C-alpha cells in the first residue's frame, strides 16, 4: 500500500489522459514498441526451433493542452514526472494486456528557459527540467549496477529476493533503507547467492563542458557531469557535441550532517541525451527523407543529364571546374567497399589532391567540401600532432588504466578529411599518411596499447607549388615537390592555372559583381540514400572498356608523362563504381566506364 | 629589386593582403623641416594637443565619439553596390587585365587577382557605410 | 567592458550621430581625426577610416560566406610611425588587440589548445586572433613570424 494513494497524486495521473489521449500520436506509438518486441520475441522462438521502452512526449502540446502541467513538469519535475510514467505504464499496460518496469518519458521540448548553457547554470534553475548542451567529455567506464538479489537455500529448497534503492532511484527523495547484502537467512541456513536471476542495469556518468565555439574569448571552462542509466548508456563517445536534457539535482548532504566550505555535490539526472552535430565533430547527417523527398530521388534518377547539373549545384561562387566538382561528388560516393572473403580488402574511397596558383580557391573550395560533406575533420597544415593517431595518452586517466584518445584520421571514420597547405606537412606525418591512404588502416605500437585501429577515411589535399607561381610551365616533376609514393596514392592529381586572360576576366567581373548582390539543401539529403542505396556492384558492360583505357594510359602516357601503376586501374574501378552511385543504379554500366576515362584523362590532360 | 619577392621567398602574402603600401622617407629640407617642426610641436608646448582641441570646438571629433560612431556604423547598416558602380568596376577590372598583362609581355617581374577585384568592391562598401547609406553611388567608388 | 560589448545606447547619441551623417566633409573630416599627431601619409590617412568600418559581409547559400573588411600593410624604414599609428588604430577601434610578434608575451599570436592542468580535459589558450575576434588585430614584424 505504502503511503496509501493521494489525489494529488491521483489527479496528476488522471488530469494526463486526455493527454496523452490527444494528442492521440503517443497512443498507438507505444503499441508499436509491443509490437516490434512481439516479432522479435516470435523470431528467437521459432525461426531456430527488445527496444528501450520509453517514449517521446513534446513539450509543445502540453501549452496548448495544459498550461499548469506544463509550467509545472518544468518548474518542479519532482512532483509532475513520476505521476505521468505512472500514468503511461498504465497505458501501456492497457494496450496489450494479455501477454506477460519504469516506461520512461523523453520531455523533447520545445525549450525553453531552461534553455541555459552549463556555463550560466544553478541555483534559481537547480531541481527543474533543464537542457544542458556541449562537449562529451571525459565520459566514463559502464558498470553494472546491483538492483535485485536472489539467493538459494538448503536444505529447505525455497528462493529469495531483495530490492535495493540508489540516492539516484525515482527522482523524489526517499528516506534511504540500506538492505546490507542478505547472507545467513534466519533461521540460520547458509543462503548461497545465484546470479543471472538476480538483475542488473548499466550505469554511466559522462560530464559535459560548456561549447568550445560557442565559448567565451578565453578562460577556463566550467563542465557538469550527468547520470545516464540502461537505454541511455554509451550512446555517445568523448568528444561528441550532446545537448542533455534533464533533472538537475542537489543530491547528498553537505557538510550539514556529520558535525565537526565545500557542499551539496551536483548532477543531472538522465534524460534525453541527443548526439547532433556542429563542424568537424560527430556524425551527423542524420537525414529525415519523409514520404516526398526520396520520391524527388526516385523521379530525378531517370534523366540522363542529371550528372552535370549537380556538378554545378556545388558552385555558386565558382567558375569553369566543372571537372573538378565532378571529383568531389565522385569522392562523396566512393565506390562501395570491398572485403574479401578471408583476404585483404580492395580500397573504396577516393582520394585528391588540387595544385595550382593561389587565388584558386582551392582553399575556397575545401570549406564548401566540410559543409555538405557529412562529417568530417578539417586539417591545415601543421597541424599535426600525431594526425590521426591516438596519441596513446600518458598517463592514467584515471586510476592508471592506458588508454587511447582519438585523433583526426581515426574520428573521421566513414567521412570526408581536409588537408590545406598539405605541402608544408612534416614529412614525418606523410610517412604516416601512406598507412592511412591505400592500407586503409593505422597501427600504433607506441608504448603502450599495441593495436591496429581502423581508418578508412576518404581525404581531399589542396598544396601550394613549389616556389612561387611557377607551376604553369614547370615540368611535370619537379612542380609537385612531394615525392613520390604520394603522388600515387592520392588518386586524382588535378593541376589549376591561374594564367589570365582579358576575356575570361571580364566573363569573371560579371558574376563576381552579381555575387555580391540543385539547392545545397537537398544535395546532401540526395547523397545519403545514395551511399547506404544501392551498391551497384560490378559488370562486365564496362570491364573491357577500363581495361583498354588503363592498357593505353600505361602504353602511352609513360612516353608521355608519369606517374602510372596498377593504382591508376583501381582508381579506374573505384571511378566506375562512383558514378554508377550517381546514376542509382544497381549496375555498373559502360557510359559511366566512359565517364571515369573523361575525368582521368583531364587529370593527366 | 622586384617590389615583390621581398618577404620570405614568396609574394603569396602581398598576394592575400588587399592594400599595400610602401612608405618612403627622402630627405626635403622643406617636407623635413616640416614634419621636425611638426614634432617640436607635438611634444610640448602641446601646441598641437590644443589644436585639436579647438578643432573639437568647431569642427573634428574627439576620438572618444569615433569609437562609439564606429560601433554603431558598425552594428547597424549593412551597404550594398548599385549596378552601373559594377559594370564600372568591370571595365576598371579588365582594364587592370589588359594593361598590366600587356605591361608583363616583357615579363616585367612584380600582382593581379580576382581578390584584389574584391578588396576594391570591400572599399566601396566600406566608405558607403560611412556616409551609412543603404545603397553605393558611382562618385562613391571612383574615390 | 570588451568582450561583451554593450550594443544599445542613448538616444542623443543617435541624434548627433545622424546630425554627423549630414556632413559633407564627413569623411573629409574623418580622414583628419586619425593622425593628430602624425603629419601627412594621406592614402594610409584614408585607409585606416575604410578599414575600421568594415564591409560587405555575405552569408549567401551555399556555406561559403564571403568576408570583410581588408587587410593594409604598412611595410616601409622606420620613420613611417607605422608602429605608433597601429597603437593609435588599436585605441579607436572596438574591440583591437595589438600584438607583435612571433606573439608576446606569454600570448601565443593564434588560437591554441593547451589543457586545463587540473580537470585535464582541454580549453582555448588563448592568442591574438581568438580574443581578438570581430574587430581589429594589429599585427608588426610580420615577417618575423
Ligand atoms: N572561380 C572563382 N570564382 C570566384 N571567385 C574566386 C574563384 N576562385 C577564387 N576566387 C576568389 O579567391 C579567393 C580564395 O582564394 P584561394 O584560391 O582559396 O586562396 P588559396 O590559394 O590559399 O586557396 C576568394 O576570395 C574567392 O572569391
Ligand atoms: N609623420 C610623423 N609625425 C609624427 N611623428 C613621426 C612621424 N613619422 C615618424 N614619427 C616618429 O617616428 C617614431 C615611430 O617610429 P616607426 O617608424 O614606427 O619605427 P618602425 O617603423 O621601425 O616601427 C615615433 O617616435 C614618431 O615620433
Amino acid at each position: 500500500t505504502f503511503f496509501a494513494p493521494d489525489a494529488v497524486f491521483g489527479d496528476r495521473v488522471r488530469r494526463f489522459q486526455e493527454f496523452l489521449d490527444t494528442f492521440t500520436s503517443y497512443r498507438d506509438s507505444v503499441r508499436s514498441i509491443q509490437v516490434y518486441n512481439s516479432n522479435n520475441a516470435a523470431n528467437y522462438n521459432d525461426d531456430q526451433d527488445i527496444l528501450p521502452h520509453r517514449i517521446i512526449i513534446s513539450l509543445d502540446d502540453l501549452r496548448e493542452f495544459d498550461r499548469s502541467f506544463w509550467s509545472g513538469i518544468l518548474v518542479e519535475p519532482a512532483y509532475f514526472i513520476p505521476p505521468a510514467e505512472k500514468a503511461l505504464t498504465d497505458l501501456a499496460d492497457s494496450m496489450d494486456d494479455v501477454p506477460h518496469h519504469p516506461w520512461k518519458l523523453s520531455f523533447k521540448g520545445s525549450f525553453g528557459a531552461h534553455a541555459l548553457s552549463p556555463r550560466t547554470l544553478t541555483a534559481q534553475h537547480l531541481n527543474k527540467l533543464v537542457s544542458v548542451e556541449g562537449i562529451v567529455t571525459k565520459t566514463s567506464l559502464v558498470r553494472p549496477k546491483l538492483i535485485r538479489s536472489v539467493h538459494y537455500a538448503a536444505k529447505t529448497g525455497r528462493f529469495h529476493y531483495r530490492d535495493y534503492t540508489d540516492a539516484t532511484t525515482t527522482l523524489t527523495t526517499r528516506i534511504p533503507t540500506p538492505a546490507i547484502y542478505p547472507t545467513e537467512d534466519t533461521e540460520g541456513n547458509k543462503l548461497t547467492t545465484e546470479y543471472g536471476y538476480s538483475t542488473f542495469i548499466d550505469h554511466q556518468r559522462i560530464t559535459v563542458q560548456e561549447m568550445p565555439e560557442m565559448a567565451p574569448a578565453g578562460q577556463l571552462p566550467r563542465s557538469i557531469d550527468v547520470i545516464l542509466d540502461d537505454d541511455l548508456v554509451d550512446k555517445t563517445k568523448p568528444g561528441d557535441r550532446v545537448n542533455v536534457v534533464g533533472v538537475f539535482k542537489s543530491l547528498g548532504a553537505g557538510g550539514m550532517n556529520q558535525s565537526n566550505l565545500i557542499g551539496f555535490k551536483t548532477l543531472i539526472l538522465g534524460n534525453t541525451v541527443y548526439p547532433l552535430h556542429a563542424r568537424s565533430t560527430g556524425v551527423a547527417a542524420r537525414q529525415m527523407l519523409t514520404d516526398f523527398d526520396i520520391r524527388n530521388i526516385n523521379k530525378l534518377s531517370k534523366k540522363k543529364d542529371i550528372f552535370d547539373i549537380l556538378s554545378q549545384s556545388l558552385a555558386p561562387s565558382i567558375y569553369g571546374h566543372d571537372h573538378i566538382k565532378k571529383a568531389i561528388l565522385l569522392m562523396l560516393m566512393g565506390g562501395v567497399e570491398k572485403n574479401l572473403e578471408n583476404g585483404s580488402h580492395l580500397r573504396g574511397d577516393i582520394n585528391i589532391l588540387m595544385v595550382g596558383d593561389p587565388s584558386t580557391a582551392k582553399s575556397q573550395l575545401l570549406r564548401f567540401v566540410l559543409n555538405t560533406a557529412s562529417l568530417a575533420i578539417a586539417t591545415t597544415g601543421r597541424g599535426s600532432s600525431g594526425v590521426g593517431l591516438t596519441a596513446a595518452v600518458t598517463t592514467d586517466r584515471e586510476t592508471g588504466e592506458r588508454r587511447l584518445e582519438a585523433g583526426a584520421m581515426v574520428l573521421a571514420d566513414r567521412g570526408v578529411v581536409c588537408i590545406d597547405e598539405f605541402d608544408k606537412m612534416t614529412d614525418v606525418d606523410r610517412v604516416a599518411i601512406h598507412e592511412v591512404m591505400e592500407q586503409q588502416t593505422v597501427t600504433i605500437a607506441k608504448a603502450g596499447i599495441h593495436t591496429t585501429l581502423n581508418a578508412r577515411c576518404s581525404v581531399i589535399a589542396a598544396a601550394n607549388p613549389v616556389f612561387g607561381q611557377y607551376d604553369v610551365n614547370r615540368d611535370p616533376h619537379q612542380n609537385i615537390a612531394l615525392p613520390d609514393s604520394l603522388l600515387s596514392r592520392f588518386d586524382l592529381l588535378f593541376v589549376v592555372t591561374d594564367d589570365i586572360n582579358e576575356i575570361r576576366d571580364r566573363s569573371i567581373s560579371e558574376h563576381v559583381l552579381r555575387t555580391h548582390r540543385v539547392t545545397i539543401p537537398f544535395l546532401r539529403k540526395y547523397v545519403q540514400y545514395a551511399k547506404e542505396r544501392v551498391i551497384p556492384q560490378l559488370t562486365q558492360e564496362a570491364i573491357n572498356v577500363i581495361v583498354k583505357n588503363y592498357t593505353d594510359l600505361r602504353n602511352d602516357d609513360n612516353t608521355k608523362k608519369s606517374p602510372i601503376t596498377a593504382r591508376t586501374l583501381e582508381t579506374l574501378i573505384r571511378l566506375a563504381t562512383a558514378h554508377a552511385k550517381v546514376r542509382l543504379s544497381k549496375t555498373v554500366n559502360k557510359v559511366d566506364a566512359k565517364v571515369a576515362a573523361n575525368l582521368l584523362r583531364f587529370a593527366l590532360l | 629589386k622586384s617590389p615583390g619577392d621581398n618577404i620570405d621567398f614568396q609574394t603569396t602574402i602581398l598576394s592575400r593582403f588587399d592594400m599595400i603600401f610602401i612608405v618612403k622617407d627622402d630627405h626635403n629640407e622643406e617636407r623635413d623641416i616640416s614634419i621636425a617642426n611638426h614634432v617640436i610641436n607635438i611634444h610640448t608646448g602641446n601646441a598641437n594637443a590644443m589644436q585639436n582641441q579647438q578643432e573639437e570646438n568647431g569642427s573634428e571629433i574627439s576620438i572618444e565619439k569615433m569609437k562609439r560612431y564606429i560601433t554603431y556604423c558598425r552594428l547597424k547598416c549593412a551597404p550594398r553596390l548599385s549596378p552601373q558602380a559594377a559594370e564600372k568596376l568591370s571595365s576598371n577590372f579588365v582594364t587592370i587585365r589588359k594593361q598590366l598583362l600587356i605591361n608583363e609581355l616583357e615579363s616585367t617581374e612584380r600582382p593581379i587577382t580576382i581578390r584584389q577585384l574584391e578588396a576594391i568592391i570591400r572599399i566601396t562598401e566600406s566608405l558607403a557605410k560611412l556616409e551609412l547609406s543603404p545603397i553605393a553611388q558611382e562618385r562613391h567608388v571612383d574615390e | 567592458s570588451i568582450w561583451n560589448s554593450v550594443t544599445m545606447f542613448t538616444e542623443e547619441e543617435e541624434e548627433e550621430f545622424l546630425q554627423l551623417s549630414r556632413n559633407p566633409k564627413l569623411y573629409e573630416i574623418l580622414t583628419n581625426s586619425i593622425a593628430p599627431s602624425i603629419f601627412g601619409n594621406e592614402d594610409i590617412k584614408k585607409a585606416i577610416v575604410c578599414l575600421l568600418m568594415g564591409g560587405s559581409k555575405k552569408i549567401l547559400p551555399d556555406g561559403m560566406r564571403l568576408r570583410g573588411d581588408i587587410n593594409v600593410l604598412l611595410l616601409g624604414d622606420p620613420g613611417t610611425a607605422k608602429s605608433q599609428l597601429l597603437k593609435f588604430v588599436e585605441k579607436v577601434s572596438p574591440i583591437a588587440v595589438y600584438t607583435s610578434g612571433k606573439g608576446s608575451s606569454a600570448a601565443g599570436l593564434t588560437a591554441s589548445v593547451q589543457r586545463d592542468p587540473m580537470t585535464r580535459e582541454f580549453y582555448l589558450e588563448g592568442g591574438a586572433m581568438v580574443l581578438a575576434d570581430g574587430g581589429v588585430v594589429c599585427i608588426d614584424e610580420f615577417d618575423k613570424m
